[PDB]
């Protein structure tokens, strides 16, 4: 079983179209089993969507098509912590970004589907025209 | 006179009628039966509190969780993947290991290399 973990978030901010921002999300130092960490985003009024996940300690990445080639997810090389480098920001990227942790799939991949175990409280990112 | 014993509310793991030092599985999971004066004046071979940390013992590597018991199986610790062998709790280390029919590489420090090796 995957116990719930606390996910502490930092970063975000407000930029003009075209800018760059970074998010960070830290989990506890020890998580049994395999773990995918990363972000989903939700605009108030809209549905939540996956943004990017990475499998900690192995490195499979999964990106939403709408952010591929602009946002990059990486992990810290000494902690259960991930980073989202949000380059080339567009107004449509404006949302609350929520850190997520979920079990890795048996083939060492992460999916946005089939359940998230733990959530962060969320970070607002705002991009203006 | 062999095996796990509870004496005066302390736990020991006996062989040859003497407390052994090491990480052994008693009725209460894998515990660290430590040399005297490792923690809080424990006596020789007494199981000690030893939590949320690695243990290096005779060139083997263990990880103790929040209940002073050594973990087993896949574990994600400090950004890295480890696999602690179920029957010993020792980290897989030093080369190729076949786990559930898949081959992986683990470094000398027990860290799993990215990817599948066979």
């Amino acid at each position: 079983h995957m116990a719930q973990v606390t996910l502490k978030e930092s970063g975000g901010g407000s930029v003009q179209a075209g800018g760059s921002l970074r998010l960070s999300c830290a989990g506890p130092r020890h998580i049994p089993g395999s773990v995918c960490m990363g972000w989903y985003r939700q605009v108030p009024g809209k549905e939540r969507e996956g943004v990017a996940l990475i499998l900690i300690g192995d490195g499979h990445t999964n990106y939403a098509d709408s952010v591929k080639g602009r946002f990059t997810i990486s992990q810290d090389s000494a902690a259960n912590t991930v980073y989202l480098q949000m380059n080339s920001l567009k107004p449509e990227d404006t949302a609350v970004y929520y850190c997520a942790a979920a079990r890795g799939l048996s083939d060492w991949t992460c999916s946005f589907e089939s359940g998230v175990n733990s959530w962060g409280q969320g970070t607002q990112v705002t991009v203006s025209s | 006179a062999n095996g796990y014993k509870t004496i005066d509310n302390k736990n020991f793991y006996f062989r040859n009628g003497l407390p052994q030092i090491g990480v052994f599985k008693g009725s209460n999971g894998f515990e660290y039966f430590a040399p005297a004066n490792t923690d809080a004046n424990n006596i020789e071979g007494q199981a000690i509190r030893y939590q949320n940390r690695f243990l290096h013992l005779l060139g083997k590597i263990y990880y103790f969780g929040n209940n002073s018991k050594a973990v087993t199986g896949w574990q994600t610790i400090n950004g890295k993947v480890y696999y602690f062998m179920p029957d010993t709790a020792m980290a897989a280390a030093g080369g190729l290991f076949e786990i559930d029919g898949v081959i992986y590489f683990f470094g000398v420090d027990g860290v799993k290399a990215p990817g599948i090796y066979g």
